[PDB]
RNA sequence: CAAAAUCGAGAGGA
């Protein structure tokens, strides 16, 4: 549900929600990167 | 990138001695000499040593994305 | 995309037998032996060892594809003996030649490393 | 003064690192740009 | 004439030395190789050419 | 506007400042952004006047 | 120094004056014959074979 | 016709002589040499 | 039609290479014991990670890959494990495998190497081989200050035929007939070649005279080892698996005549 | 010379049997920099070197040296007119001065080649339409292509794993900064014929080399997508949609995505799943599934999502997909030489024909590549770089350079303990025993290209057609059919076959029935 | 059901110049992702394995099928109508190891043999007797290749290398370098194989072989010829080194005096044309004549310098090796290669004036010499000289447009007959007859 | 409409790839991948037999 | 229960 974003320039965690516009919340910045998932890949270090 | 693990060709390790060559190097020794220190006879592992070209050293300037 | 699993080149698929001994009629007293998951490690060897037995008449092996992991082993003896007779012992001699050997080295070792 | 035959062939190469030092390699773009820039819009 | 003169009666006599065993098969395969080298109708030659 | 000319925002920054722009110190410029794709272009011959 | 068979030489030659005048390997002269209009159609110039 | 795609004499130094596509494109398109530098242009009042 | 009567010279040893001499025996027994140093030789290896976070500038599969190329400690415990695949525990279990772990974080401003000094094993007998007790550590990834790797690994037991990361050797050297005697190679001009470490020859005469009679024996072996095992240790658990393989071929041999 | 009102681009030429002079100063003109020569000497005392040599601290740059009458920008049309000298050895007086009355010089010959031109090593022993190919052939090949790759979504990219700098590298390349952002491997290659599967332009390469890391590479494929709200008619919205709200939903399962809508970096992909979750609002209700699907059968990893707003305002995301891509059976590898060639069969270590110590080979290519190209730099570059390799050097191959040839090379090599024309004694490593001859091995550097099986293997067994003449799509991202096309026709007209034929022109490809009034004979 | 082994697929790439570019194989499926074909059939769909590809269609019924494997089989090919030859023949790795594999001192040991006789397909089963019983029992080469031979066909050839006069004095039938094949009851008694013996002649044993057994015999024929041969070739090796690319110091001394001398005669020609000396021959300009004379000498000294090297060369050489057995190369690229890379034209013509007088401005105005217009005196060996690198650039430039500007008009002219001549086909009254049915040809060929 | 549709055009049961060589083949076979085999198909009629 | 447009330009591959 909170879907945090990461800041692209100030690095800066915010939660933002559907329907809203994306704009950082500490420096204004336009672009944001969702953040890595928690499901479990497995790798063969092959 | 970065210095691989084995030799290519005949699976030595050459990961551990990279640094080393390196402090080798600005001790004002030779490439061949630095090279017959570390103890690669093999003109394969020497030509993994003597090509590298250590790139992971730039992508250490642009900031991470998660601080 | 189409990369067999590494594991192919030696362990055996479900009902498929590690060795298949068949005849020859294009002579009489001759076994064609088809081994898997084998290469020439083996092959060369068993066949080198049969080679120095005087009852066997012809010996080779062959690999028919290197994409395949088989071998096949042709074997012809004299008609006083049997080529699976000929073929055990063959590898009974391999072994007894391994084991001395292993032998031996373990003594050499100990040896060197006691100076 | 002058320069021997064994020491041009480094000669040579320290004036060609001179200039790739000045100039670049994509130096004919990016002048052409400012040439008109500078004057031909005006 | 190709056939008739390599053929001969004089040639086979003093060049090839055959027998009439010989001789016969040697007609027999003269002409089935002979009849085997007919155009099979409903080729289309024309495709082949060009 | 040309990339790394005159009235680029990277025209004259040292190189410790163009990592820190994102921007490679070894990428020559002399190229264009039109709607975020890199366009180019190619020097045309012709008849002397 | 190539090689090729007479069987197709002379073909293409017999096919190119069987009609007592030269005829040209073109649009010109084998659209102009006899052939039957979806043929020609394939060959070059559909519309205004059609 | 080829006479446009050849590599003329008066491309030493100006122009590669190896560098071409070597498609339909061949001999039309090109690559400066090295150190070929094009000018940019002057005003030539001051000459005059 | 019997066996043969081999002898072993040994020439040196050290921590890092064995150097010794069979002699009288097969050349195609000696080429497939040189075969199976690289390919049939069990030794231990991480292949199952998990990255639990990676902010480093390698990607995650990268990371990987480079985890499962650097050697253990394969001395005493490969022989008592299990292939997994042999194993009748879950997924993972002590007698089929073996864990390690890896969280570093970076805080200072200057770069620090993550090494496999940072690899903690779960088993003491299994470790890095340079952590083992100079030359530094296998260097896997450096981190500014900022990012983080933190991970959880598995180490199982196979063989070089599998992957190359399994292959425990690092350089197998073989020779015979140091003088081209048996004429096994024609030189166009035997005076250009240099001569052989073994070779037994005054400096005058190039190649040995033709000896038509003789085949070879006397092969020359110089097995370098990569940390996982001691040398010795290699070529001892090599004959053992050449035989093994050879008692296995013939119990099924046995099978298919019974059958038959 | 000056630098007086005259600018340093102004050519000038005087034509001397008619009696004019002309003087551009347009715009559009090339030129190179030449020495300027005395009666017969340089201009260029070592003066100028010494003040060069120290050139970060004197700030003597390049320009003081034009300002100071040693070098001139002479082009194409001013060089009608001028003499020049190679090299100043043309300067020496010689037993028949050839023209005695030089006006400039060459900086040096080898600055007439071009960028992807000067990698190549030892470009004058090759035979001139193998430089063409190798120039045509070192823009697809895989590498570093930029510094700061981690923040670019570029559509597609490739990446090698551990790119190494040539052993053996003209000087040339030091300007290409191609020592900074190298595009391939130096691999041990060996000259053979092994086995049979390196013929006609094929290659052994070695799969145990190739576990450790060779040629390794990553590619990425970045994904586009903006919710277009264009109308109140119409809009669509990033949503995880559902099974009962949306109409065209394929039946992949849509469970990877998040709440809003969009998968999350580290998630293993697979082909022909979902990426983004788009609906559209319909005029299975209220909203038709538009969502993004992968390019079939691919496989990577999510790598990252970047969210933002467009120019207009809408939502906007890229999605960047990472596949690693092994080399396998299949993969073009290529040298600096024009010597490009499919891989034909990977090799374990053990079954590679190996020395007397044992450095197996990376790579075996056919012995008879060779004779018909006329490609004799690459085998002095594998001399060259064998020699390279055992002295702790990076050779020299810069193109017209009398200081080395394969003489020099030879006895440096002998030096070594080494046959001195790089031959060696080599194993078999099937069976052990050695090889009659003795096999031509070095170190070579090789490219990998942009061209692999993977992207290539297509087939079709009744998919999607056209919609106008229903006959099968065309291309692989389609589903798409090949062409049979006119001159196939042809060739199973002269095979007589017409019942193959009728087949694929009719069965395979458009079937259909129509009902034809036996009177007009049009389609009732 | 899915495509299993042994299905019939038409295989075909483009362009489809002839009815040998689209044949039925038999499908065996394997591992890896790519269509592996065999090599001798590389010739019919000229192909090679430089990133080429190749289609697969796959007949949907039991009449396609039967149609395909009764017509379009690889095996029905081989010999083609259009020049009544084989169309596939032995190739680059087979027919080099093959030509070694038959000289006349290539003899096998026990272990060996046996180990070759496992790729023989069709082997009766018995070990021939060795060609030499006492001290040791060795066979030789020609004695196995007679095992691979079929039937009991019966052929003459003559090796490449053939010194011609031969034939003529004493030792007709005892030749003392080994060539003179000849195949007498399908055993090879003597001679050593070459292209002329096994490639796509007219004769050849693959020829005699179709035309004496089946198809199938010498589709087996080939088959066994390759796999033997490889795998006595990793007994054997090949390579090329720069040791074959070397000459002795005596035969560079020869190279050069004859290049000298070469230069020396084309300054007198100039000479002579400078002070009116010349006088034109029948038909031809003065321009025309001293450009003819300047190229005749320039030749004589670039096929002098081609001999000499060619000569230089020792039997272990491994260019000559694969250019005596017909594999690859020429002799024209051995004389590059070590002696001289010979003139340069662009379009017939020695390289032209495109300065003004001059070929580039490293010479002098009106320089007629051999260096000024482009005579490369360098191997490819020694490197070559700037301006020679141009003018090589140059030459190159010319054969690639060529290359790239011939295709257009041919395409069209194969299109253009293809439509032309379509429908003639032959009929059962076996008169030849086009669509209309009139008469073209009262019978095929006459 | 003419040579673009009913002289040639698209079919089904077709595949592309590359090529690589196999000396092992006799010269009537050919290798197919396993994907490929996997893909396409072939109506077998069926009967007692 | 089949889901996924067309037209022009350019660069490539054999
Ligand atoms: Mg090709
Ligand atoms: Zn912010
Ligand atoms: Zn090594
Ligand atoms: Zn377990």
């Amino acid at each position: 549900q909170p879907m945090i974003y990461i800041c692209g320039e100030c690095h800066t965690e915010n939660e933002i929600k559907s329907r809203d516009p994306i704009r950082c919340r500490e420096c204004g910045y336009r672009i944001m990167y969702k953040k890595r998932t928690k499901r479990l890949v497995v790798f063969d270090a092959r | 990138m970065i210095i691989p693990v084995r030799c290519f060709t005949c699976g030595k390790i050459v990961g551990n001695k990279w640094e080393a060559y390196l402090g080798l190097l600005q001790a004002e020794y030779t490439e061949g000499d630095a090279l017959d220190a570390l103890g690669l006879k093999r003109y394969c592992c020497r030509r993994m040593l003597l090509a590298h070209v250590d790139l992971i050293e730039k992508l250490l300037n642009y900031a991470p994305l998660e601080k | 995309m189409n990369a067999p699993p590494a594991f192919e080149s030696f362990l055996l698929f479900e009902g498929e037998k590690k060795i298949t001994i068949n005849k020859d009629t294009k002579v009489p007293n001759a076994c064609l032996f088809t081994i898997n998951k084998e290469d020439h490690t083996l092959g060369n060897i068993i066949k080198s060892q049969l080679l120095k037995d005087p009852q066997v008449l012809f010996a080779g092996y062959k690999v028919p594809h290197p994409l395949e992991h088989k071998i096949i082993i042709r074997v012809q003896t004299t008609p006083d003996y049997s080529p699976q007779e000929a073929f055990t012992n063959a590898i009974t001699d391999l072994i007894s030649e391994l084991s001395l050997l292993e032998e031996r080295f373990r003594v050499a070792i100990k040896d060197k490393q006691e100076g | 003064d002058e320069i021997t035959p064994d020491l041009w062939q480094e000669a040579c190469w320290i004036v060609i690192s001179s200039y790739f030092d000045e100039k670049g390699l994509v130096r004919q773009q990016l002048d052409s740009f400012d040439e008109f820039i500078q004057m031909s819009v005006q | 004439i190709h056939l008739r003169s390599t053929l001969c009666s004089r040639r086979m006599a003093e060049e090839f030395r055959l027998s009439g065993e010989a001789f016969d098969w040697l007609l027999g395969e003269i002409e089935s190789k002979f009849n085997q080298a007919i155009a099979h109708p409903g080729e289309m030659v024309g495709a082949l050419a060009a | 506007i040309m990339l790394r000319s005159t009235y680029c925002l990277l025209n004259g920054l040292t190189d410790r400042d163009l990592c820190e722009l994102n921007e490679c110190p070894l990428d020559p410029g002399g190229y264009f952004i039109i709607n975020g794709s890199e366009k180019v272009l190619i020097a045309q011959e012709k008849m002397a006047t | 120094g190539s090689y090729v068979n007479y069987r197709h030489l002379a073909l293409l030659c017999d096919t190119m004056t069987c009609r007592g005048h030269l005829m040209a390997i073109t649009r010109h002269g084998v659209n102009r014959q006899d052939t039957g209009p979806l043929m020609k159609c394939s060959f070059e110039e559909t519309v205004d074979v059609l | 016709l080829a006479k446009p795609r050849q590599l003329h004499n008066t491309l030493w130094g100006m122009v590669c002589p190896a560098e071409t596509p070597e498609g339909h494109a061949v001999g039309l398109v090109k690559n400066l040499a090295l150190m070929a530098y094009i000018s940019v242009g002057s005003q030539p009042s001051p000459i005059l | 039609p019997y066996a043969n009567q081999p002898t072993v010279r040994i020439t040196e040893l050290t921590d890092e290479n064995v150097k010794f001499i069979i002699e009288n025996t097969d050349l195609a027994v000696a080429n497939s014991i040189r075969r199976v140093f690289i390919a049939e030789v069990p030794i231990i290896a991480i292949d199952w990670v998990q990255i639990d976070a990676n902010s480093s500038v390698l990607h995650d599969e990268f990371i990987a890959h480079r985890l499962g190329l650097i050697p253990l400690t394969s001395d005493d415990i490969v022989d008592k494990l299990q292939y997994s695949r042999d194993c009748t525990c879950e997924e993972f279990c002590p007698e089929c495998s073996v864990e390690f772990t890896l969280d570093v974080r970076c805080n200072e401003d200057q770069t620090r190497h993550v090494t496999s000094r940072d690899l903690i094993s779960n088993s003491p007998r299994v470790i890095p081989v340079t952590s083992r007790n100079e030359q530094d550590d296998i260097l896997i990834v450096k981190l500014r200050k900022g990012q983080e790797l933190r991970l959880r690994a598995y180490a199982k037991k196979g063989f070089g035929k599998e992957h190359a990361k399994w292959n425990p050797t690092a350089g197998v050297a073989f020779e015979y007939d140091p003088d081209n005697a048996l004429r096994h190679t024609v030189y166009p001009k035997p005076e250009e070649w240099p001569k052989s470490e073994y070779s037994e020859l005054d400096e005058d005469e190039s190649q040995a005279p033709y000896d038509p009679n003789g085949k070879p024996e006397r092969f020359y072996y110089n097995v370098e080892s990569c940390g996982s095992l001691r040398p010795e240790t290699i070529v001892l658990s090599a004959l053992s698996g050449l035989k093994k393989k050879l008692s296995d071929l013939q119990t099924q041999l046995s099978h298919e005549i019974q059958s038959d | 010379r000056q630098m007086d009102i005259i600018v340093s681009e102004v050519s000038m030429i005087r034509d001397i049997r008619e009696r004019e002079i002309r003087i551009y100063t347009d715009a559009g003109r090339i030129c190179r920099p030449l020495l300027i020569v005395e009666k017969q000497k340089l201009l260029l005392k070592k003066r100028h070197i010494d003040q060069l040599k120290e050139r970060e601290y004197n700030n003597y740059s390049w320009q003081d040296l034009v300002a100071s009458g040693v070098v001139e920008y002479i082009d194409t049309l001013e060089e009608e007119t001028v003499m020049l000298a190679m090299t100043p050895d043309d300067l020496q007086e010689k037993e028949v001065a050839y023209c005695s009355t030089y006006t400039h010089c060459e900086i040096h010959p080898s600055m007439i080649l071009g960028v992807c031109a000067s990698i190549i090593p030892f470009p004058d022993h090759n035979q001139s339409p193998r430089n063409t190919y190798q120039s045509a052939m070192g823009k697809q090949a895989m590498g570093v292509y930029i510094t700061n790759f981690h923040v670019r979504m570029d559509t597609l990219a490739h990446v090698l794993y551990y790119p190494q700098k040539p052993l053996v590298t003209t000087r040339s390349m030091e300007y290409l900064r191609f020592r900074e952002l190298p595009a391939g491997i130096n691999s041990i290659v060996a000259i053979a014929s092994y086995t049979g599967y390196n013929q006609e332009d094929s290659v052994i390469m070695n799969r145990s080399a190739v576990d450790r890391g060779f040629f390794r590479s990553v590619f990425y494929r970045s994904y586009k997508e903006q919710e277009s709200k264009k109308g109140f008619d119409q809009e669509e919205v990033f949503e995880k949609p559902t099974r009962e709200t949306c109409q065209g939903m394929r039946h992949a399962i849509y469970d990877k995505l998040d709440d809003d809508g969009l998968i999350a970096p580290g998630v293993r992909v697979s082909g022909d799943d979902v990426i983004i979750g788009k609906t559209v609002t319909l005029p299975r209700y209220t909203k038709r599934d538009c969502s993004t699907f992968l390019r079939t059968s691919e496989t990577g990893i999510v790598d990252q999502v970047m969210v933002t707003l467009n120019q207009e305002g809408y939502k906007f995301c890229k999605i960047r997909v990472r596949s690693v891509r092994i080399p396998q059976i299949g993969d073009k590898f290529a040298s600096r030489h024009g010597q490009k060639g499919t891989c034909g069969i990977q090799y374990r270590q053990e079954d590679m024909p190996f020395t007397c110590e044992g450095i197996t080979p990376d790579i075996i290519i056919n012995p008879h590549a060779i004779p018909s190209r006329m490609t004799i730099g690459h085998l002095i570059e594998c001399l060259q770089g064998k020699v390279s390799a055992n002295k702790g050097e990076i050779g020299d191959a810069t193109p017209f350079n009398d200081a080395v040839n394969v003489q020099k090379i030879s006895n440096l090599l002998s030096d070594y303990g080494y046959h001195l024309r790089g031959n060696e004694v080599l194993y078999n490593g099937f069976t052990g025993r050695k090889i009659t001859s003795q096999i031509f091995i070095g170190p070579t550097y090789y490219q990998r290209l942009k061209h692999m099986v993977d992207d290539k293997i297509h087939s079709r067994a009744r998919g999607p057609i056209q919609i106008l003449n229903r006959q099968p799509m065309e291309g692989r991202s389609r589903d798409g059919g090949l062409r049979f096309g006119e001159m196939e026709r042809d060739c199973q007209i002269a095979h007589g076959a017409a019942q193959f034929l009728r087949e694929r022109l009719f069965e395979a490809s458009d079937p259909y029935q129509v009902h034809v009034c036996n009177l007009c004979g049009i389609m009732a | 059901r899915h495509m299993c082994d042994g299905d019939i697929v038409i295989f075909n790439r483009q362009p489809t110049l002839h009815k040998m570019s689209m044949m039925g194989h038999r499908v065996r499926i394997l591992p890896w992702s790519t269509f592996r074909l065999n090599l001798s059939v590389t010739t019919p769909y000229n192909a090679d394995f430089d990133g080429d590809e190749m289609n697969l269609h796959l007949p949907q019924s039991l009449e396609t099928r039967a149609e395909i494997q009764e017509l379009a089989m690889v095996p029905r090919m081989i010999v083609t109508p259009q020049s009544n030859r084989p169309v596939m023949g032995i190739v680059q790795d087979t027919l080099t190891a093959v030509r070694k594999f038959t000289k006349r001192d290539v003899f096998l040991e026990r272990g060996e043999v046996m180990n070759l006789l496992m790729f023989l397909s069709t082997w009766d089963g018995k070990v021939p007797q060795p060609a030499i019983l006492k001290p040791r029992p060795l066979w030789t080469g020609k004695q196995i290749f007679s095992l691979i031979i079929p039937g009991h066909i019966n052929c003459i050839r003559t090796h490449s290398t053939h010194p011609d006069d031969e034939d003529s004095g004493p030792y007709k039938h005892i030749s003392p370098g080994d060539t003179k094949v000849v195949v007498e009851n399908g055993e090879l008694i003597m001679g050593i194989l070459c292209k002329k013996s096994l490639g796509t002649s007219a004769g050849s044993l693959v020829h005699i072989s179709y035309l004496e057994m089946g198809h199938d015999i010498t589709r087996l024929f080939y088959s066994n010829i390759q796999t033997v041969i490889n795998n006595w070739l990793l007994i054997e090796g090949h390579t090329i080194g720069i040791g074959d690319s070397i000459a002795d110091s005596k035969t560079y001394q020869d190279i050069q005096n004859t290049i000298k001398k070469a230069k020396q005669d084309v300054i007198e020609v100039i000479e002579k044309a400078h002070n009116n000396e010349l006088e034109p021959t029948p038909g031809n300009t003065l321009r025309q004549t001293f450009e003819n004379q300047v190229n005749r000498i320039l030749n004589d000294a670039r096929d002098k310098t081609g001999s000499s090297a060619q000569k230089s060369l020792s039997e272990y050489n491994n260019f000559k090796s694969m250019v005596v057995s017909g594999a690859k190369g020429s002799k024209i690229n051995i004389s590059q290669v070590i002696a001289v890379v010979g003139q340069q034209n662009v379009e017939g013509k020695r390289i032209p004036f495109g300065f003004k007088h001059r070929t580039l401005p490293h010479f002098i105005k009106d320089d007629y010499g051999p260096e000024s217009r482009g005579f490369v005196e360098n191997s490819y060996l020694a490197g070559l000289t700037p301006t020679e690198f141009f003018f090589h650039a140059m030459g190159g430039r010319e054969g690639l447009i060529d290359t790239a500007v011939k295709t257009a008009e041919t395409g069209y002219i194969q299109r253009r007959l293809i439509k032309s001549m379509e429908s003639v086909m032959v009929k059962y009254d076996a008169t030849v007859r086009n669509s209309i049915n009139q008469v073209v040809q009262l019978r095929y060929g006459e | 409409r003419v040579r673009g549709n009913l002289m040639g055009k698209r079919v089904d049961f077709s595949a592309r790839t590359v090529i690589t060589p196999d000396p092992n083949l006799s010269i009537d076979q050919v290798g197919v991948p396993r994907s490929i085999a996997a893909n396409m198909t072939f109506a077998e009629i069926v009967t007692p037999f």
